């Protein structure tokens, strides 16, 4: 009977809500009210990376904090050199509409994907010199929205068929299929130890998954609309989400509930790109109001505005040493901020 | 959590009246354009009506115009659909949909088979 | 004759003489408007690579020619109307003659390039990206510069043949090939014929093709179904044709009143050359730079 | 040391990017949308994952994307198609049951914040089935405004009234709120649809250039 | 049809209800301690001069 299962499901939901209510002895803002604010952070556009023809959906910084791959809807994956402004590589993609891109931790490969339902892995360290298709991962049903490497060997991809997938690049098939989301999974983010990963979807829910187990360990609710972006806190025990309801939301894995909401009455537009700083004190979020905002992650105060774009900011990434922030947008220009 | 509980559905004679009340929790009602959709047995999802954020823009499907009305109340955070002169072709299960993004007058995917911001529905039968 | 005059005297305004310093009050402001209306605008299509369209590059080059023409014309007129420095040396007079005639030519063919770009972009809008890009914009720019320089380097080649001894005072606030050649007797008919043919060929062909482009654009935008958009397009077209004619009709008019209409009053010739050189570097910033949304938002952002 | 070779590699990359820029700006992107029973498949196979078609009309390359590999939820990937010149919108004019679904989809496309610039080329297919349904299912049951509607096809004018009623409903949604709608009446066997796409895209890029050079 | 996804949701909620959950104050103090410990190594929280900034 579906009615008794519905009753058991709402009883379990009430039990989880009561456990989170009894666990909420205080808030992060009440604890951090005694510490000093971070002031005003005036990040300037130190470099502008131009050369894309269509709008950008994804970037990913390299682990050397110098090179970044960027994905644009002309079918272009450009790997840049942010120190010297030059383009290291320019990959012409098979499908024009690319929605995600990744840069490997070793740096040898990049990934892309989008409406072609396929994660394309490109080798940047070929013996000939030119960049070819290393692997063509097919098996997803919906559009590929986020993919991030674990190493040279495996990659987890989030897709629009309410599933995520851990793929083996060597054999080209899904080792693990993560199922349980209700809406289109729009972004994932790996933990620093790469043991677990969170994924935000269009069901106003973020699911914390184990990579080896494949079962959804934790489920986080509290958002009001489609979560478009997600990023772990640098310690790996918390994460922030951005969504279409103009609120960013920092949750904790151990507390298993909401910690803090990042919102303003002057903001009515959704968040497309979420990342933290090196310390995690600054949460930088790109918005649909043509700009980005640097929220205080412990005080919920908008400490800065990154207003160098005249179109939608869609991707935003922070270097692994925290040296720079690159806010790619729909102007076909990446902008390096510092 | 975005939760939508519908109530008021049940057996009703043709030509009668029926009130569906949906209680909304987990989101602010005043920012979302709230829809009523339905699914007939052996049929796909059919959009019935929608009401805007302030209640000024109210529209219906053509088979329910002059018979159904849709209202919202932001004070007690709920949605109403009142049905007058029920045709026997109006038997369905009624879901209360929701606009996926706030402050937008476009409603994508409210009649999808696996839409997230939608209730479990109430069985309205003749 | 026996000797050549090494210093020419510019007359300024013939009818008004005492209140010249009063006339020194708006033109200075006009000068800085021209400078602002070029330089910041040039800056807007210099650092911003989002505005590297053929249209905005034509705007940038037109503003560059306008600031060069303003630098050639305005300081001498301002020094004349302030300090009564009516004297100009002969080499600087020939330099001013060549530079304002050549910059008028380069501005004229850049305006021809804008009219061709507007006609291709409006009346053949699916062939605009396939025909006009930044490479051909730069190529039209080099062709523009060499066209003006090659067509108007014979003016300092042919004025130097003349010997200026019977008169010294000019008929303008500046040196043109219109009036310098009238100060010397004999060997002026080749100068008259070459100068008139250069004006008619270069700038007359430019103005007939710009008027043809604007007539075809008007014929395209009168086929719009709505009343308001058609009225706005016709009003902007009439304003653009008015600015183009306010650059071009005083030009050819100055040529024909220095070739044939010498019996007219000097004041109409002086104000005709004044609206020929003083006015385009302040009305081409307004209707081409300030009217565009991108340049206006860039100057309001800064 | 390695800066010079990086500079020459960057120069070669921007040369290839300039060639791709001319190729990209020469082609006009189109987004084909429709229902499952709509005749968008006959539209995309008329002039012949994502079903992509190149077709050259008057030496102008139009490249059209039929996205059928996704699910029924489309609020996120539709934001991919904002740089296209137009949204081709195929509507079953003969299917009155899902005509309101097509009207809601067109309303959501029209009022979407990232699709506010895009014009919609509306193709009302199945005009022959619409004619054979009108002369032989009443649209007044699914649309009461047809009871009070007047005509603003050759054998009978009720077909004209029905097709212009559907066109007027779509144009009422279009004009209820930078971008125009271009409704057309066409069948499955019709070779003029590429020419209609060419003419409507010519009008779209002409109006875009009229806004660009400040005539509008 | 819908009974399988209901069973999966019930099983997921049942295995999610019995998790080890520390207090919100403990996790908030842990994040405060992490920010206070790593604020000396944050080039965006504390701006760097142009001598050691690779984005001059």
């Amino acid at each position: 009977e579906l009615d008794q299962l519905r009753q058991e499901a709402e009883q379990l939901k009430n039990q989880i809500r009561d456990a989170r209510k009894a666990c909420a002895d205080a808030t992060l803002s009440q604890i951090t009210n005694n510490i000093d604010p971070v002031g005003r952070i005036q990040m300037r556009t130190r470099r502008t990376l131009r050369g894309h023809l269509a709008k950008i959906y994804a970037m990913h910084w390299g682990t050397d904090s110098r090179l970044l791959v960027s994905a644009s809807q002309d079918g272009k994956l450009i790997i840049w050199d942010s120190y010297t402004t030059n383009k290291v590589h320019a990959i012409p993609l098979r499908s024009s509409w690319v929605m995600t891109c990744a840069y490997a931790p070793s740096g040898n490969y990049v990934a892309c994907g989008g409406l072609d339902n396929i994660c394309s892995i490109y080798n940047l360290k070929t013996r000939e010199g030119n960049v070819r298709v290393s692997r063509e991962l097919a098996g997803h049903t919906g559009y590929l929205s986020c993919c991030r490497f674990l190493d040279d060997n495996q990659i987890v991809t989030s897709s629009g068929d309410t599933t995520c997938a851990l793929w083996d690049i060597e054999t080209g098939q899904q080792t693990t299929t993560f199922t349980g989301h209700t809406g289109d999974v729009m972004s994932l983010s790996l933990a620093p130890d790469t043991r677990l990963f969170v994924s935000g979807a269009c069901d106003a829910s973020a699911k914390l998954w184990d990579v080896r187990e494949g079962m959804c360990r934790q489920t986080f609710t509290g958002h009001e609309s489609d979560i478009n972006a997600i990023c772990f806190f640098p310690n790996g025990n918390a994460f922030a989400t951005g969504s279409d309801d103009a609120t960013c939301r920092l949750f904790d894995l151990r507390a298993d509930q909401e910690l803090m909401t990042y919102s303003h009455d002057n903001i009515i537009c959704g968040i497309t790109s979420v990342s933290f700083s090196k310390s995690g004190r600054l949460l930088l979020a790109g918005y649909d109001d043509f700009n980005c905002n640097v929220w205080d992650a412990l005080k919920a105060d908008r400490a800065g505005v990154l207003a160098g774009h005249d179109n939608r900011v869609s991707c935003l990434g922070v270097t692994d040493d925290g040296m720079a922030v690159a806010t790619g947008s729909w102007d076909s220009f990446l902008k390096i901020w510092n | 959590q975005v939760q939508l509980q519908e109530s008021g559905g049940g057996l009703v004679q043709p030509g009668g009246s029926l009130r569906l009340s949906c209680a909304a929790s987990g989101f602010t009602f005043s920012n979302y354009k709230m829809n009523w959709v339905r699914q007939a047995p052996g049929k796909g999802l059919e959009w019935v009506s929608d009401i805007s954020q302030s209640g000024a823009s109210i529209s219906y499907t053509g088979s329910v115009k002059g018979r159904f009305t849709i209202s919202r109340d932001n004070a007690k955070n709920t949605l109403y659909l009142q049905m007058n002169s029920l045709k026997p072709e109006d038997t369905a299960v009624y879901y209360c949909a929701r606009c996926p993004a706030p402050f937008t007058r476009d409603c994508f995917d409210v009649t999808s088979t696996t839409y997230a911001y939608r209730g479990q529905g109430t069985q309205v039968t003749v | 004759c026996n000797f050549t005059h090494a210093t020419f005297v510019l007359i300024g305004i013939p009818g008004l003489e005492k209140a010249h310093f009063w006339v020194g009050f708006p033109l200075l402001s006009m000068y800085v408007v021209a400078m602002f209306g070029n330089c910041i605008v040039v800056f807007i299509v210099r650092t911003e690579r989002s505005l590297h369209a053929p249209m905005y590059l034509f705007l940038c080059m037109l503003a560059a020619i306008d600031l060069a023409l303003s630098t050639s014309t305005m300081p001498k007129i301002l020094a004349l109307f302030w300090f009564d420095s009516r004297e100009i040396s002969f080499e600087a007079c020939l330099t001013q003659m060549f530079f304002i005639h050549a910059l008028s030519a380069i501005e004229s063919t850049i305006l021809l390039a804008m009219a061709f770009d507007r006609y291709v972009a409006i009346c053949h809008p699916l062939r605009h990206a396939a025909v006009l890009n930044n490479t051909v914009t730069a190529q039209i720019g080099i062709v523009a510069v060499v066209r003006g320089s090659l067509f108007f380097f014979p003016l300092p080649l042919l004025i130097k043949r003349l010997a200026f001894c019977h008169s010294n005072v000019l008929s303008h606030s500046y040196c043109v090939h219109q009036d310098v050649m009238k100060l010397a007797y004999a060997d002026t008919l080749p100068n008259v014929v070459y100068g008139l043919t250069a004006i008619l060929l270069v700038m007359g062909v430019d103005v007939m093709f710009i008027s043809l482009s604007y007539f075809l654009i008007i014929r395209t935008v009168l086929q719009l179904p709505s009343k308001s958009e058609r009225a706005k397009a016709f009003g902007t077209c009439v304003s653009h044709i008015g600015v183009v004619l306010a650059f071009y009709v005083p030009l050819i008019g100055l040529s024909v009143v220095h070739r044939f209409g010498n019996s007219l009053h000097p004041i109409v010739r002086v104000v005709m050359g004044d609206i020929y050189l003083l006015l385009p570097p302040v009305i081409n910033p307004i209707i081409y730079g300030a009217k565009t949304k991108q340049i206006r938002t860039r100057v309001l952002a800064m | 040391n390695e800066e010079k070779a990086q500079r020459e590699a960057n120069k070669k990359i921007e040369k290839q990017l300039q060639k791709d820029k001319q190729v990209y700006r020469a082609t006009h992107r189109l987004l084909l949308l429709g229902a499952d029973n709509s005749g968008k498949s006959t539209i995309v196979k008329q002039m012949r994952g994502i079903f992509e078609t190149k077709f050259q009309v008057d030496k102008v390359n139009f490249h059209m994307f039929d996205v059928g590999g996704q699910r029924d939820e489309r609020r996120k990937w539709i934001q991919c198609f904002n740089d296209v010149t137009a949204i081709i919108f195929v509507v079953d004019s003969s299917d009155y049951n899902r005509l309101q679904e097509a009207l809601n989809l067109f309303k959501s496309i029209w009022n979407n914040r990232w699709l506010r610039t895009i014009s919609v080329i509306l193709f009302l297919n199945k005009q022959d089935l619409l004619a054979e349904k009108v002369l032989a299912s009443k649209i007044e049951d699914y649309f009461p405004e047809f009871a009070r509607y007047t005509t603003p096809p050759g054998e009978d004018p009720r077909v004209t009234r029905a097709k212009y009623f559907i066109r007027d409903e779509f144009l009422r949604i279009s004009t209820a709120s930078r971008h125009y709608c271009y409704p057309h009446f066409t069948c499955a066997v019709d070779t003029e649809n590429a020419r209609r796409i060419f003419n409507d895209c010519r009008d779209i890029i002409q109006r875009m250039h009229l806004r660009q050079y400040e005539l509008l | 049809a819908s009974i399988a996804q209901a069973r999966k949701l019930v099983e997921q909620l049942k295995m999610e209800a019995n998790i080890d959950r520390i207090k919100v104050s403990k996790a908030a103090a842990d994040l405060m301690a992490y920010c206070e410990a790593h604020a000396k190594e944050d080039p965006l929280l504390t701006p760097v001069p142009a001598s050691e900034n690779p984005f001059r």
